This record gives C-alpha cells, structure tokens and sequence, in this order.
C-alpha cells in the first residue's frame, strides 16, 4: 500500500506585493465621502503692540469629496458524487484560488485600473510629479540613456519633510543598476559585497516583477546592444501610507447558487467589494525617461 | 469662484549637476 | 440660503440644439442626462449615445466615438434592435418640463448625444446637458 | 451605480456662448453657476447678472430683466460701482478647467447671465450652466 | 486532455549589461 504524507508543494508564485503598503481604509455599504483640505490660508499678520486692531486673512477650502467601490463576482460548477469521493478537497481549493485571483487582480487594479469599473491605477492616473533622465551624447547622436546619477537625483530631490517614502521597481532594473561598473573595471554601487543581493527589508529599494520594466525582458535598452527606448516608466516613490489608499468593503464570500443546482450538480456564487483612490500624490513622485 | 483640475501635462524633467 | 453647488454637481453642455458636445467624466463617477425643449415638438424624437477613448495622441483629449450597448436589466421586454442604447423624448412635452435619464454602467472617459437620424429637424428644439457627482481628486 | 440624478439636481443651459436664456428657479431653493471655457481666453472677462419677474401678461413667461445687486457680508470690503451682482473669470483658465459660482440672496423668479460690455468676443468661448438643488415643488 | 513532460535541456544563458 502507498504511504501518505502531509506536506504540499506550491511551484507557483503570486507576485511581489504593494497593498501594504498603500492607506488601509475599511469601509461599508457604497459611495463613501471624506475631506479634502485644501490649504491653510494665513489666518495672522504678525503684530506691532501699537494699534487696537487686528486684520483678516485669506480663508481654506474644504471640498468634501467622494469616490465609488467595485466589486468582483464568479461562479463555478461541482458534481456532486465526485465531490464525497476523490479524498482531496476541491472546494477549499477553489476558495482559496478565487481569493487568490480577486487579491493578485485588486493589485492590478490599483495599479494601472483603467477607469471605467476599474480601481483609477495611480500609473495611468498620472498626477504624480515626474522627473525624467537627460539622453547622452555618444559619438554626437544624443541617444536616450540612463546612468546611476539619474537615480541618485530622483531619490534624493525628494522632500524628507513627507516622511519617509519606499521607492519602487522591478528587479530587471534592480539588475542593471547593480551590473553598473566604472572605468577602472571596479564595480559601482552596492560596491563592497560578494553579496548585493536585495535584502531590502525597510530601506530605500523594493521590486516588483508585475510591473512594467524598461529592459523588454533583459538585454534591452540598456546593453551592449540595441539602445534604450525613451518615454518608458522606471521606478516611483511615495509614502503609500498616504500617497494611495485601498479601501476594502467585504470579505471574499462564497454561496451555493440554489436554483440551477439538483441533486446531480452544484452552481457556486462568489463576490467581494473594494476599490482604492489616490491620496496626495503630491508626496510621490515617477522616474521616466 | 474656484475649481480644479490640471489634465496631465506633468512635463518630464531633468537634474544636470556635473562639477 | 444657497449653497455653491458649483463646487459639487457641475454641469456641462451636451447638445445646444445643433451642436453636440464630448463631455469627460473622468474625474466624476455618478453623472444623468437632463432634457428641455425650447418650442413645440411635431413627432417623437430619439438620441443615440456614443462614449469616446483617450485618443493616443493626448491622454485627456478625447478620441472616436463609438456606439455605447445597452445592458438591460432583469424584467426586460425588449431589446433595441442593436442593441446599443439611445433614449427617446415622446411627443406631447411641453417646453416648461425637464425630462431626466441616465445609462446604468457608463464605458470610456467621454460621453456624447447626438440627434438620431430622422428626426434632427426636431433636434434644435432640444438641449440636452449633463451633470456629475462624484470628484474622486 | 450612478444614480439617476436628472431628479434630484437637473440642469440647463444657461449661456451657449451666442445668447443667454432665463432658466425658471421658482420651483426650486439653492441653486449654482458653472463655468466652462472652450479655448483659452484673452483677459479677464466679466459677466453681469439679472432676475426677472412673472410677466403679468403670463405668470410663466419672461418679464424684464432687473440687474441683481451685490450684497456684502463681514470681510467684503471691495464692494462694486454701489452694488451690483456680477462675477469675473480671470486669466489663466484652461479649457477642462471649470470654474464655480453663485448668488448670496435670491430675488425674483428665475436668473439669467450676460457678458459684460467688452467680453462679448471672450464670452463666444465660454458655455455657463445652471443647476439646482433641495427643491420640493 | 493533458499531461506534463521535460528533460534537462535547460540551456543556460547570458546576461551581459554594460553601461
């Protein structure tokens, strides 16, 4: 007879994830509203103790606005005999694949949600200040390039007064800048270390492969090669805490479809509701080329 | 008297700081 | 005691009797349809919506208008023969009564009206506008 | 799930850019302005402001046009030539870039707005509507 | 309507990324 263990290997990977970084908002039944405070006016003047009089100043705005939820639905059938044999169990499979596929497409959607009952994706939303590298002149052409003082002034130029902001891209780019070298032959950043290796762990560096990145796969671009393609988005950095915030309503849930189900088949119903907005993309910023 | 709203231009931009 | 409701809900000319007018519902997310005849109408009169995409040459300009398919909802009797959606102003409305419409799932950053064939004549008589709710930024 | 808001707050055209039209606020209680350039202007262009009353010919038709005046409040300091309702949009208004205003104190039936003598060429480019609010009717 | 199959010819490749 065979042996039965109780371990199970995956072999599948999610993605790396940014819904810990934004603004955790939980929320309840639709179109929720909030302020929008828009700029202190100077309420003072700054006083000589001579006159019995003050003077006005300029007064705020407030704007109360608003924003809508989406939602997420799916349906899936089961037989019903294959369901007590055939030991492994199928339907928490299914649970936790359907949430698995509603968190990696929420990621999407914050991301690079396309308007129209899709979460507004702070990519395509673009109110983001954005900087760009300048093109080097190799053999009098002017070709679009990309060096490390480029990154430097885009990680640097921004204002510590925001608190501390986490930078973001994909590892291809994390890649090629740590494949950087000098003239003599030494290496670059991340200089001393038989190690590179990005740890991380809080600090100012953080991937993510589903994202866009700028080397088309690898070896591109950037290389030896064929040049590097210009208007391409690089990296961003902001403080998700408050720069963007996702909003979740209710749980993934699941419901057994009575009506289309017998005593020979099973329809299931799923559904859940959330959605994200921008906060101040004042804070952030974007890297282009 | 006020609105807002302000398209996208958001007009890429460079550094230059050689020495 | 008036509230500036220009700071919420801001409308935006649609059809002005002989011109339509892409209008961007972007930034909002809740947005109707208000009718007003001007003079006396002679038959019924019907519009067709066109919705529009962000034209690659200028992500906030407006592109083509394409036809926008009507979603019916559960308790339907009907399907226009398309199936894409355009609404109706019946006969007999007096030019002093709003009339009010809205889709139900809009698709694109633009929205349009235009006067269905057959019945442009009539079309000066109306104007067509719409307002917004949400702000979202 | 936008709702249909044509109830509950409709609008109307208020200014097409060639002529103005009286919009009846008599059935309603706050109501709003709301502005909206097509090209980009020249100057600062100025608009006057007027309420009419019921023409006792009809009590549903336009009667003259009386010029609603400027009324101040705490801060207001910069009162106009003794006070007349008028508002100005500046320079530096982009088109997709709308603009919002108001009346302090209701008077007479229903509004209109026209360009002020010299912003008539400007006022070709801007389309001004009028919405609502609270009414019960 | 499936199955899975593979034998070891996982070729290795290059990366090279001058500046």
């Amino acid at each position: 007879t065979p042996q039965v263990l109780a371990l199970e290997v995956d072999c599948n990977i999610e993605c790396a994830s940014l819904l810990d970084l934004y603004g955790q908002i939980e929320v309840s039944r639709s179109t929720f509203t909030y302020m929008k405070i828009a700029d202190y006016g100077q309420l003072g003047e700054y006083t000589c103790d001579a006159k019995c009089d003050a003077e006005f100043g300029e007064p705020g705005n407030i704007r109360h606005l608003e924003g809508k939820t989406y939602d997420y639905r799916g349906v899936f059938c089961f037989n019903r005999k294959n369901l007590q044999e055939a030991n492994y169990d199928f339907l928490s499979f299914m649970i936790g694949a359907a949430q698995r596929s509603h968190r990696i497409n929420r990621n999407q959607a914050l991301m690079i949600g396309k308007g129209v009952n899709e979460p507004k994706g702070w990519l395509t939303e673009n109110c983001f200040p954005v900087f760009q590298t300048l093109p080097v002149d190799v053999n009098g052409t002017s070709t679009p390039a990309f060096l490390a003082q480029d990154w430097r002034r885009f990680v640097t130029s921004f204002p510590a007064e925001y608190g501390e902001a986490r930078s973001v891209m994909h590892q291809n780019v994390f890649g090629y800048l740590a494949a950087m070298v000098d003239a003599n032959g030494r290496f670059l950043f991340g200089d001393g270390d038989l190690t590179f290796t990005p740890d991380l762990v809080r600090e100012r560096i953080r991937i993510s492969n589903c994202l866009p990145d700028p080397t088309e796969g690898n070896t591109k671009g950037g290389t030896g090669q064929d040049a590097f393609a210009a208007g391409s988005f690089v990296a961003a950095q902001a403080a998700w805490k408050t720069a963007f915030y996702a909003v979740e309503k209710r749980p993934m849930f699941f419901e057994q479809y009575e009506g289309g189900s017998s005593a020979w088949c099973v329809k299931y119903q799923f559904g859940a509701e959330d959605g994200g907005f921008v906060g101040c993309c004042e804070h952030g910023r974007i890297l282009q080329i | 008297m006020d609105c807002r709203n302000l398209c996208g231009a958001a007009a890429p931009s460079r550094l230059v700081q050689p020495g | 005691m008036n509230f500036n409701v220009g700071v919420d809900f801001p409308s935006f000319i649609a059809w002005d009797g002989e011109e339509s007018f892409p209008v961007k519902v972007d930034g909002f997310n809740q947005f109707g349809f208000t009718f007003k005849t001007i003079a006396a109408l002679t038959a019924a009169t019907t519009f067709n919506i066109f919705y529009h995409e962000p034209s690659d040459a200028d992500p906030c300009v407006p592109g083509p208008a394409i036809r926008v398919p009507e979603v019916p909802f559960c308790d339907t009797v009907l399907l226009s023969e398309d199936g894409l959606a355009a609404v109706t102003l019946p006969e007999t409305v007096t030019p002093d009564s709003f009339c009010a419409g809205t889709v139900p799932c809009m698709n694109g950053q633009w929205i349009s009206i235009a006067p269905a064939t057959g019945s442009e004549t009539n079309a000066a008589n109306v104007q067509i506008t719409v307002t917004m709710k949400g702000a979202t930024r």
